[PDB]
DNA sequence: ATCAATATCCACCTGCAGATTCTACCAAAAGTGTATTTGGAAACTGCTCCATCAAAAGGCATGTTCAGCGGAATTCCGCTGAACATGCCTTTTGATGGAGCAGTTTCCAAATACACTTTTGGTAGAATCTGCAGGTGGATATTGAT
DNA sequence: ATCAATATCCACCTGCAGATTCTACCAAAAGTGTATTTGGAAACTGCTCCATCAAAAGGCATGTTCAGCGGAATTCCGCTGAACATGCCTTTTGATGGAGCAGTTTCCAAATACACTTTTGGTAGAATCTGCAGGTGGATATTGAT
């Protein structure tokens, strides 16, 4: 089990939590806040 | 005492027979050995550790932001806050080089600048010039120094034409003081002569002074002393304020070889913001 | 004084750090490069990631000493 | 000049837009020991004799670093006096909490990954820190064959020492410097993207 | 409460300012003025609040001299408004030295 | 009998004449025709209070406070050419647009 | 130790648009802006032409403060007399 | 000094019309007027009969003087009462 | 028999009359002037040939500075010729009335 | 009867050529003769109150000079 | 026999002591150390009449008169504010030329 | 028939700089009157400083600031400069 | 561009006004010792006055936006200076008279000093009160989108 | 044309603030009276510079053509008055430090004043060369026709 089925599927939605966290600016428009952490792959 | 110390001291690559004194500490002078390398800075007296005591550390760079690169010399940027020790111990680098500022105050309120040859493993120093933070007494830069090994392949001029365009890169004009040049004396003297006359082939002409000032940042109390440095630049304004002129040229024509040792005015900004009354 | 002096000087030393969020993506940024077509210099891909906030961590020694000062006068 | 190679050695890269860098003395160099020559050689004069475990050259030089830290730290007051410090035994409180090359402070938030062969590696250590032996454990293994050493070395000089020195209101103001701290985590979990992606990758080929 | 034509409460300001008497610049950040352009000739100095008075009356008369033989100026020059032009003209032919 | 207030000019003609003497340098100065002058600085300070009855003619308010002082000097052309080289403190300008 | 006192010595030239209000004590109309920095200039030019003999004649008198008297004096020898105030 | 002429400009404005009122600063502004006109004609008085080669001064430079130095009008009518109050002083010894 | 750029022979006439620096007015018809405009004030004077001399220096002087500052004044106006109102607006902003 | 019109149009063209003037307007000539004949009586009359003062009924260079020398326009070479 | 012009000084002592004592408001004259002022003239007739020959000879003429002054006492930049009050006598005005007539209309 | 003026000093000072030069009497009359009322000039300023500073003996120092105070700024400088020589080599009466 | 037509730069020629030495002379002063009388250099110590410094109230300085108009560019289009040239008008020159400028000697008169009173004008203790500056509501211009 | 809310002038009451008029010390200059001194007033004498007065020529005067030029107009656009909402730093009144002014007092270097006594810098003639002012003339630099 720790060869086959783990190596992705608890990696897939960890990288997309950050579009919550991203949003930690407004509580300048920039909506579209793509400087330090969207293009991380 | 105010001859150099001790007989041999290499600066990493190469040994210099230093010039002067400098508060160096004392006790290493019983033994008749100093040396000392390029980026830890830190003082000894003996082969017998960095020889492999220099896996003490990593560093191949040092902490300023390398802020030009070029083809063959980048520089950087220290401040006296962010770092407390090795921003200090590069003046007593060179204390033992420089002819009279020296320490007492601790040399924290000073903005430095090093300029850096480009090499194969770690970017090593040439030389440094200290800006203070803002307005000491005009006085745009403080003490220059090139290291000894490396003069008369033109690096030692270009870091003073560098110094003049972080003054309209925040807009407002300055010079250096007198203290005291006769190490450089014609130096500073070659560049300002050149400054003006590079950049006086373009003026469609009628133009006034002061305005030098707002495009060279090269102030007013010195263009007349560089306008008579060299020849007449005058006989015009009889009833109004200093005029200039121009004449034969035998001096852009000479401005083919000796020119390169330009900068590209192409990087990044160098405002300090804050105010850090210093009383101390 | 132990709020008025103590206030701001905990920003000119993260004035260098807005750098850590644009010191790091270019060059993991250069490296996907080298896995996007045998494990040679793979390694060396966390132990410049681990490095995030390895200061901001000493940081972290720092901004919560300083939030650990907040008993140092009797109202906060 | 042909001392080059022998601490010459290293590797480089170039740069993707600006070499930006940040930094102190005392997190880029890391360590802080100190030695002379007569102790490098013939301070181990007859450990040939028994050299049963670890005997080798560069596993002694972090530990001779860590015993000087007690007494500049944590009795700043103690200026000239020569009789200084508790013994060896009796300094044990002062290795469970320490400040050597600023440990704790850098092992503090260290435990939260346990990375498989062994966790952190920063690229402000050298490059062979990790056989480079933990003093975890070697306080209670060879730490008394330093201390006897150490306790004749400063007392020659015995208050200062022989190694060189340095010869002489409440509101709206304060409100977004604990606004400072939301921050908290969100460095090193968009680190920890690609830093759970080591402990399985490397070790891809154990079919076979 | 509808805006009328652009320009006549600046007139009647100016008519106000002119009819009035007092002093316009304030006063203490003069009086830092004053201080830090006199402690670089010769280090510190002290004043007397008359003084720095009379100094601020001065500049306030010479200045609106200025200021008027530059209006001369500007209507002289078949114009409403002032430039940097007429101003270092007005200084010019004033003879500053 | 009192030398000033025989002689019908009421300024002090006794201590005008030593003022001559402190300051000139043909060190001998004439006693009694030193009083040829001092009528004058009389005939001036009248000539510029006895115009400064205007105020009390046209300006509504009695006890005359130095923006009044503004209306005769300058202002007015024949004592214009006397005090070009003094501007008066806190008086203002004359108006005109 | 201590050794230096407190000096500003910033930028205090920026005085403020109040020349916005003495340029309406003089006849002026509406004011096409870009003059404030060179108005700034001359209002520091004459300034420092006065400030500069008044403290001469005060390390003269062997005192280290300023008075009215002389530098009504130092302005009445420049050229214009403030007048009646000292 | 310690002297003004305080006094001398209060009984000129009351021996004009007696209603209005001396202020506080005006006084130091007449001071001003007449101490300023006298060192004008004292200086120029005493450097006309310096270079005239003559060794003292007289009635007749500082008439000159305060002729040479004033507006038309005002100077006829200033050295008229000259005149007048001269004489008024000479006819009694 | 040959006309030339009209204008480009007076900018050889002012560089013939600025480079020389003889008394460029004639001077019997300004010694008549300066005669019979001080005859108004007391008859029957006589003069000197080098007081005459210093008023004619002293007028070409004067009248040379204010055409200088009157020809500046023209070329502030966008405007190579002078008229009546530049040079009296010029005699104003010097000072002098 | 008047002399003022004794200077000529081509003695003040050339008074102002030497300033450094392209155009003449035609009708400045009036004024340019108002201007000199007051700056010249401003002039004359307290050169005539020195030299009545001194009781020599002529004037000499010493005086004019003098009398320059007062007004703020003070030549040289004549004293 | 050295008459009191020795303190390098080549200007009349005797006289320059007696016109203080001519000038005199005041009374008493240091005789002595009044000599610090007749020295002080000694730079600035010198540095008046150093620069008149400073381009007397650029027009080659060896008597120097009165027109090459004013072609700079007026052009010396820090000698012109103290001499601005004087027009010298038939001394010319200097070459000047506004560059808006000289535009090849 | 007595007058005087400051001819053979003017002529000596500057044939003893430049000693290829001549003088004409107008351009001599011109520096006449160009040393004088510059002395003149000092005279009045520093007998007023000096009056009004509760003083009747005038000494050196007020003229110092006299000649700083109306000479412009850098030949002020050297002209205190070579005053200050100038009464440094006199107070060694040797 | 390619020459006619000016003209200024350079060099050489004599005439002459004139600067430069010179030098005797010489009346007039710098310059010399000798007391010397006093103004000044300096130093005492009291103390008025400047200078940092702060807490809260609030007018006012910065920024930002919007409407529009004054600046400016470019144009056409009468007109008045500039440029020659001839005609004349008074100049610029040398040559003979005459009232003031600039020395002198004496006559008296007015200012020095000096002191003896003595009114008078600066200072402040201090009444006083009214002449202002300021609010506040009652009559009257203020100059447009509609 | 026209009403619109805005800003302006005026009688009326109110705190306060510095004139202003004694009280009087009081200290100190000023009127007044001598004695003698040196400086101004007037008269003179004579040596001049100022006024005035005739014959060659260059610079004014009055022209006429023509084109650079100013003036008028008209439209286009950026940049400036005006408003409003808001930050900020003035903005006045205490408060203690602390010191540099300032009056006084003091002893002493030194500038005035004085007979003499020597050189020494104006001056007035005067040789006398010479520097340059003017003129003439040859060549390269400059400007307009085509």
């Amino acid at each position: 089990l720790q060869d086959r089925r783990e190596q992705e599927d608890t990696f897939d939605n960890l990288q997309q939590e950050i579009y919550d966290k991203e949003t930690e600016y407004f509580s300048f428009n920039n909506n579209d806040r793509i400087f330090s952490l969207s293009s991380a792959t | 005492a105010r001859v150099r110390n001790l007989n041999r001291i290499i600066m990493g690559k190469y040994e210099i027979e230093p010039w002067y004194f400098s508060p160096y500490p004392i006790e290493l002078t019983d033994e008749d050995f100093i040396y000392i390398d390029d980026f830890t800075l830190q003082y000894f007296g003996s082969k017998k550790q960095y020889e492999r005591y220099r896996k003490k550390c990593t560093l191949r760079h040092p902490p300023g932001n390398e802020i030009y690169r070029d083809d063959y010399v980048s520089f950087f940027e220290i401040d006296g806050r962010k770092q407390r020790t090795w921003c200090r111990n590069l003046c007593l680098l060179s204390k033992l080089f420089l002819d009279h500022k020296t320490l007492y105050y601790d040399v924290d309120p000073f903005l430095f600048y090093c300029m850096t040859r480009r090499d194969e493993l770690g970017h090593h120093l040439v030389g440094y010039f200290s800006k203070e933070k803002e307005s000491a007494d005009g006085y745009n830069v403080a003490c220059i120094l090139t290291l000894p090994q490396y003069q008369r392949m033109g690096y030692g001029k270009l870091l003073i034409e560098f110094s003049y365009e972080l003054s309209k890169k925040e807009n407002k004009v300055g010079s250096p003081e007198k203290p005291l040049s006769d190490l450089g004396l014609l130096s500073y003297r070659a560049y300002w002569s050149d400054t003006l006359i590079t950049l006086l082939v373009e003026h469609q002409k009628e133009i006034t002074i002061d305005e030098i000032s707002s495009m060279t940042s090269m102030t007013t109390t010195d263009i007349l002393h560089t306008a008579k440095t060299l020849n007449i630049l005058r006989y015009y304004k009889g009833q109004h304020i200093i005029f200039l002129n121009e004449d034969i040229l035998d001096r852009y024509n000479r401005l083919k070889a000796k020119k390169r040792r330009t900068i590209d005015p192409n990087r990044l900004i160098w405002k300090p913001p804050v105010f850090t009354a210093s009383q101390l | 004084m132990d709020p008025s002096l103590v206030l701001e000087q905990t920003i000119q030393d993260v004035s260098n750090l807005p750098s850590e969020f644009r010191y790091l993506l270019e060059e993991i940024g250069s490296n996907d490069l080298k896995l996007i077509e045998c494990q040679s210099l793979q390694r060396e891909k966390c132990v410049l990631a681990n490095t995030a906030l390895f200061l901001i961590a000493r940081h972290l020694n720092k901004l919560e000493k300083n939030i650990a000062l907040l008993e140092e006068d009797g109202v906060l | 000049w042909n001392e080059y190679d022998k601490f010459y050695t290293g590797s480089f890269q170039e740069t993707t837009s600006y070499i930006k860098f940040s930094a102190t003395v005392e997190d880029c160099c890391g360590t802080n020991y100190n030695m002379d020559e007569r102790d490098e050689t013939f301070l181990n004069e007859q450990v040939n004799k028994g050299s049963s475990d670890i005997l080798t050259e560069d596993e002694f030089e972090i530990l001779c670093s860590s015993f000087e830290h007690a007494i500049h730290e944590r009795q700043p007051f103690l200026s000239m006096d020569p009789e200084s410090i508790l013994s060896f035994e009796e300094l044990k409180p002062t290795l469970i909490k320490s400040d050597m090359a600023d440990f704790n402070l850098r092992n503090q938030l260290n435990h939260e990954i346990n990375s498989h062969k062994t966790h952190f590696i920063t690229q402000f250590d050298p490059v062979s820190q990790m056989n480079t032996r933990p003093l975890i454990q070697l306080i209670e293994k060879f730490g008394s064959k330093i201390y006897d050493y150490w306790r004749e070395r400063k007392i020659e000089v015995n208050g200062y020492e022989i190694f060189p020195q340095l010869k002489f209101i409440d509101i709206l103001n304060s409100q977004r410097l604990r606004a400072l701290h939301q921050e908290l985590k969100n460095a090193k979990d968009l680190a920890l993207l690609v830093a759970k992606r080591e402990n399985v990758s490397l070790n891809w080929i154990n079919d076979e | 409460p509808h805006r009328y034509k652009p320009g006549t409460v600046a007139l009647r300001e100016i008519r106000r300012f002119q009819k009035s008497t007092e002093l316009l610049i304030r006063k203490l950040p003069f009086q830092r003025l004053v201080r830090e352009i006199a402690q670089d000739f010769k280090t510190d100095l002290r004043f007397q609040s008359s003084a720095i008075g009379a100094l601020q009356e001065s500049v306030e008369a010479y200045l609106v001299s200025l200021f008027e033989d530059t209006n001369l100026a500007a209507i002289h020059a078949k114009r409403v408004t002032i430039q940097k032009k007429d101003i270092k003209l007005a200084r010019r032919l004033r003879g500053e030295r | 009998q009192s030398s000033s207030a025989r002689a019908g000019l009421q300024f002090p003609v006794g201590r005008i004449k030593r003022y001559l003497k402190r300051h000139a340098t043909g060190r001998t100065r004439v006693g009694s025709k030193a009083a040829i002058y001092l009528t004058a600085v009389l005939e001036y300070l009248t000539a510029e209070v006895l115009e400064l009855a205007g105020n009390a003619a046209k300006d509504l308010k009695v006890k005359r406070i130095t923006p009044r002082h503004l209306q005769l000097a300058i202002r007015g052309d024949d004592e214009l050419d006397s005090l070009i080289r003094a501007t008066i403190a806190s008086g203002g300008v004359l108006p005109h647009i | 130790k201590r050794h230096r006192k407190i000096l500003r010595d910033n930028i205090q030239g920026i005085t403020k648009p109040a020349i916005r209000r003495l340029a309406r004590r003089g006849g002026v109309k509406r004011i096409s802006g870009l003059i404030y920095e060179e108005v700034r200039a001359v209002l520091k030019s004459f300034l420092e032409s006065v400030i500069r003999d008044s403290v001469t004649y005060t390390e003269h008198a062997k005192r280290k403060t300023v008075t009215s008297l002389d530098v009504v004096y130092a302005l009445k020898r420049q050229g214009r007399t403030l007048y009646g105030f000292g | 000094r310690k002297e003004t002429y305080s006094s001398y400009i209060y009984k000129v404005l009351k021996q004009t019309h007696p209603d209005t009122g001396i202020s506080q600063k005006s006084m130091s502004i007449l001071n001003s007027f007449v101490n300023d006109i006298f060192e004008r004609i004292a200086t120029e008085a005493s450097k006309l009969a310096a270079y005239n080669k003559k060794s003292t001064i007289s009635a007749r430079e500082i008439q000159t003087a305060v002729r040479l130095i004033l507006p038309g009008e005002l100077a006829k009518h200033a050295v008229s009462e000259g005149t007048r109050a001269v004489t008024k002083y000479s006819s009694s010894t």
